[PDB]
């Protein structure tokens, strides 16, 4: 055996029929935040399975013209059950993700995305003098697209796959955290990614983190009369999480 | 006693409990803990009551009949051919197994009532029944005092109205290993008569009467029969019995649905 | 008082329960016991015992010692069937009235084997051989010598040893067959036939008889005592 | 020749008596308390046994 | 290796690329009547190698109309070489059987049969006043089947599937020794009886014993091209046959 | 019995993505559900079911 | 459906849509139409009060 | 398996004798003989003590 | 077999010793010594044919 793959977090599991290995991080598994390299020095709320489990993002389709999308962490997760309430009530939080992309064709399919989290992935605006605007940057559980063209507009992330947004070459995406799901192999992607960030815990409002970013390379493709329908479906757990600094709720 | 469900944390393993081929024909032995964060519980719940012992071990009607404390012939006395499949509920019971092996405490309910040719001055002594058993082959009674009422080898019992029911415990009497509930298969080898369970039926006859003689006004009495299954022993399980039954001698049926139905695979509505 | 419970059952009478009772008769001194031959204790022990079977028990027969005598002669064929009955010692005609079969009539199931012994009345200078046999149930009854012979069989040679035994081995798919008469108990049956002939010089009868015993063997037991069908009365006797 | 059994008592938080007095075995109460269990016959009747956090299809 | 299997019984061998396990009849193996547990005392005969081989049934096309179809034991098999003899010229008899139901298709094919026997499947008229007759019962080795609406005869067997011609829910006939042959998956189903009665032996021409029932739970389907002739073969072995009583041969 | 008091909840099936066929093969598939015990059950007081009716003994 | 052995099969299909459902029904062992007809609901029905925990198979 | 305990006599100036004769606990008679008594839980509920002799309010 | 991967069967290959005719249908074949055969992976079978003869040698 070894290609299978079941993954429990809480109430929720996952399994897996063709896997690759699961890539970690930057080899580093999550964890709690020791008391060394603590500063808020209040009493954390640690919820557990009620927090760290499986939620299902909304599924997508890949089509044979799609350049890709991608989410942003925590953003993508604030309306997940406990855990969006959770980021609510603190002003602090921080967390590590099984992140987990579903994808399956059939043998007579072909196509290979890349499926990469990029931490800190500050983006540009379509126009220079601008800023991108919260909308263009994460739709939240909804995938923002990436355009096989230079995108306009006023006040929009310049999305143009091939710089990924962020002015580099999209081919490079490698070095970060990332698996490819080529349909001849494969048929989900799972990366676990541990906390990142230059400070102990952060607002989970206003920092993203890491953007999960799924870029076909080799595009869908099939002979008629094979289903054209190929969803891309995204399960994320959070892993670890602890938040700091209760008070009322909301953004602001 | 039931299995306490451990708990259980986290994984990311390739042991995949949830996935198997249930073309194996093999039920999957999974608990809670394998798919899910457990905690542990200590449980006594116990399956005391569904031992097959406890099952069939409560007394059921198996049957009834009556007859007269006066009026000729017919209606003088009452006999009943032993067997168990004129009553829905104890019969369906028997046969969710296809053998079964066990010792029998038979109970009657006798009762009496005054029939409309009533009469005056009707004070009427107790009455005494008696109910023999006759064993196949033994001479059978003709009329209400027939030489064989005498009973110097059947066993009968006397019984007064008023007193609680009559009790006897009966042995396990099949001659084969067991009692079969069912049996694909022919009394003839040449297939030709009789076919299923009624080729092995052959457990005797009960015969009932009024002992003191017939009085001016008519009475009827009912005796009720009671089997409990004691000291049992059961193999091969079944299906319950989806159809109603039709015949006693056999498992004709009408055919029947599955189950209920619902309006459509989505509805939540409980029937 | 003790408290106490009644239970289902209290106060009835049946036949077959066995209590303690007080006696009548208090102190009652019994007569010494003395020690008479032929004590019995088994039922069984009786029903060991040969008793001769009215084969012959063919219409006007029955009311004769006749009823107990098998023909058999010299004749001009071979393999002739010599007599041929079920084994339904229970219910058969042949079989039931026998010290066996009124014992078997005293119950509901019977098991065993069975032995059948002839004993050849014929002359000291007449000579015989016969094929007697046992054909378990299945195909039908045996017609011909050829199909009596695949089953089970002794080969009786007539000689000094007037009597020879035919013992018919229980095989049953039950463990008990009824005494009742059922067509799931079927027993099989029993027939013989001339092996050779009855071979006799000028001067002595060609006509003789033989007769026929049956008892248990020692594996034979009954069950489930009834009333037996043969004694019938209409009112009391004075 | 009495026998001391358990009665039910039932689980978060004693003993009977019985003496038969009848000859025959058939005579007796219940076996209400025989709580043998072995569901393997109907539940796992395969030769190769089958391991739960094994693949099921080698 | 194993989902392949190879099966020796007398001179011959069955084998299978893609099977489950096999499975055991309730757990108990077939074995010869022990002296404690006999009753007719005649020395039996055990022919052996002769009579304990595997016999091939006719095939059946499988097509997506069938309800299913069921065999009788042993009068399945009570014409096939020295098996039968035996049963011919013996009151009594006894055997164990190892059922192989063959049945391949192809990949791009889909259906699932329930392959079952039934100990003592004691059968239902059509018309609730009679007894169906010995044909109707068991047409020796050639399948009888179901149907998909009541049916209707003077002597019949009721044989409308739901209720697999006994009056209970055809789905319920799992307590029963089963395996599937998913096509996805399988390819045959092998199980071992032991000989299951109420007494030690038995009369082989008044009793069946057990049915073998095979029913598709999911039809057989495919595309136009596939090839629409897929047959189901059905191959058993007596095993540990005994006969005792033996005499002239024949029924009666 | 069915009690409001005593409700167990809902199970439900949904497409995490799809079934994805290649051409000339059926896209109309079925699934086979089946149920059972786990280790932990047991069931309380007997009482005869409502699914065995009778008008009068059979004969 | 319920005459049929069609009752049995749970229809799924390739979809043009995200997230459908492909069936739903009630914990309710005992007493609703899709699960009281098993072995294991024909056994419930003998009895007033269950426990535990089920599983359900698909195959 | 005969049980003697003590009847309620009375105080200023015996036994009995008790056997079970059926299966479940539940037949058993009253358990009229149990003694057990905290007013505590009801009585004084109060987290620091309460000594009698002091100022309650301090 | 040299077929294509995606094609399956089975067949019965046999041997029946002299003495009766040769088998004309398969119910007559599989009376005597037989191999069951299953295309699969393993694209070959073997029928092993016994020495069963009265003799110990046959002539060419
Ligand atoms: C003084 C009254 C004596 C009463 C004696 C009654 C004896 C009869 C006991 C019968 C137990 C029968 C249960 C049914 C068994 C049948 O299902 C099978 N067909 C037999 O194999
Ligand atoms: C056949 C009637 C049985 C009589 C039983 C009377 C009560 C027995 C007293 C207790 C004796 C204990 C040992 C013996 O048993
Ligand atoms: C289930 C009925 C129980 C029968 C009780 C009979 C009286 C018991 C005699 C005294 C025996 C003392 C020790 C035991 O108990």
């Amino acid at each position: 055996s070894d290609r299978v793959r079941s993954i429990t977090l809480g109430n929720s599991t996952i399994t897996t029929q063709e896997c690759a290995n699961v890539v970690v991080g930057y080899g580093v598994w999550p964890t709690y935040l020791k008391d060394e390299e603590a500063t808020a020095e209040d009493q954390p709320t640690q919820p557990d399975v009620a927090t760290c489990r499986f939620y299902t993002l909304e599924s997508v389709m890949w089509q044979q013209s799609s350049p890709g999308w991608w989410w942003k962490f925590p953003d993508a997760l604030s309306n997940m059950g406990l855990f969006g309430q959770n980021m609510q009530y603190h002003y602090l939080g921080r967390a590590g993700y099984t992140i987990h992309v579903q994808c399956n064709a059939s043998k007579f399919h072909q196509g290979c995305l890349l499926v990469v989290c990029v931490p800190e992935a500050e983006m540009g605006c379509a126009t220079l003098a601008n800023k991108p605007d919260p909308k263009s940057l994460s739709k939240g559980e909804i995938a923002n697209m990436f355009e096989s063209q230079n995108s306009t507009g006023e006040t929009a992330v310049q999305a143009n796959v091939i710089n990924a947004g962020m002015g580099v070459g999209v081919g490079n995406l490698t070095i970060f955290p990332h698996q490819w799901i080529n349909l001849r192999t494969n048929n989900s992607a799972t990366i676990v990614m541990p906390y990142i960030n230059s400070v102990p815990m952060d607002n989970m409002f206003r920092h993203n983190n890491f953007t999960l970013m799924v870029i076909p390379f080799a595009p869908l493709s099939y002979s008629t009369g094979a289903t054209t329908y190929v969803p891309i479906t995204v399960t994320v757990a959070p892993m670890c999480a602890e938040y700091n600094g209760l008070r009322l709720a909301g953004k602001q | 006693r039931v299995a306490d469900t451990i708990g259980s944390g986290p994984v990311n393993s390739e042991s995949i409990p949830a996935l198997t081929a249930a073309e194996t024909g093999h039920t999957s032995q999974v608990v809670p803990s394998d798919t899910m964060q457990t905690r542990h519980v200590k449980n006594y719940h116990s399956r005391s009551e569904s031992t097959v012992e406890n099952f069939l071990c409560r007394s059921a009607c198996v049957f009834y009949t009556t007859y007269e404390n006066h009026d000729s012939d017919g209606d003088n006395f009452a006999y009943w051919v032993i067997n168990t499949r004129q009553v829905a509920q104890l019969r369906r019971k028997l046969e969710m197994f296809t053998y079964a092996r066990f010792d029998l405490e038979l109970t009657f309910v006798i009762t009496s009532t005054q029939e409309q040719p009533t009469v005056r001055g009707q004070d009427a002594p107790v009455l005494t029944h008696q109910i023999m058993y006759v064993p196949p082959g033994g001479p059978v009674p003709t009329k209400v005092n027939s030489y064989s009422w005498q009973t110097s080898t059947n066993p009968s019992v006397f019984w007064t109205e008023g007193s609680a029911p009559p009790r006897m415990s009966v042995p396990f009497i099949g001659i084969g290993n067991a009692y079969s509930m069912f049996y694909d298969g022919w009394a003839r080898f040449d297939k030709q008569g009789t076919y299923g369970i009624s080729t092995l039926n052959n457990m005797g006859t009960l015969y009932m009467r009024h002992v003191n003689d017939g009085g001016p006004g008519p009475i009827v009495s009912t005796v009720r029969i009671y089997f409990k299954p004691k000291h049992v022993k059961t193999w091969v399980p079944r299906p319950p019995r989806l159809c109603q039954y039709q015949k006693a001698g056999n498992v004709n049926f009408e055919p029947t649905g599955v189950t209920e139905g619902r309006t459509d695979i989505t509805t939540m509505k409980t029937t | 008082g003790l408290p106490t419970l009644s239970t289902p059952g209290s106060n009835q009478f049946l036949t077959s329960d066995d209590f303690q009772s007080p006696s009548a008769m208090p102190q009652f001194d019994v007569t010494p016991e003395m020690d008479i031959p032929g004590q019995v204790n088994n039922l069984m022990e009786i029903a060991e015992v040969d008793s001769v079977v009215p084969v012959n028990n063919t219409e006007g027969k029955v009311m004769s010692i006749e009823a107990y005598q098998i023909p058999v002669q010299s004749n001009p064929t071979n393999g002739s069937q010599v007599f041929g009955f079920p084994l339904t010692p229970g219910a058969n005609s042949v079989l039931n009235r026998t010290l066996l079969g009124e014992i078997l009539n005293y119950y509901a199931h019977w098991s065993g084997s069975i032995k059948l012994t002839f004993m050849f009345c014929g002359s000291a200078m007449a000579t015989g051989k016969f094929l007697l046999a046992y054909s378990p149930p299945g195909a039908g009854a045996p017609t011909t010598r050829k199909e009596a012979m695949l089953g089970t069989h002794v080969i009786w040679d007539v000689g000094l040893q007037s009597s020879c035994v035919l013992c018919i081995p229980w095989i049953s798919q039950t463990h008990y067959r009824y005494v009742v008469m059922d067509e799931y108990t079927a027993g099989g049956y029993i027939t013989c036939w001339y092996q050779t002939n009855i071979v006799v010089p000028a001067d002595a009868q060609s006509d003789c008889k033989i007769l026929c015993f049956v008892s248990a063997c020692n594996d034979f037991s009954v069950r489930m005592l009834k009333d037996t069908p043969f004694i019938k009365q209409d009112n009391f006797f004075q | 020749g009495a026998q001391v059994s358990t009665q039910k008592t039932g689980a978060h938080e004693i003993h009977y008596t019985n003496i038969n007095y009848y000859k025959d075995a058939a005579s007796n109460s219940a076996n209400r308390q025989d709580f043998t269990q072995d569901p393997g016959k109907f539940t796992e009747p395969v030769k190769d046994i089958m391991v739960k956090s094994m693949p099921a299809l080698n």
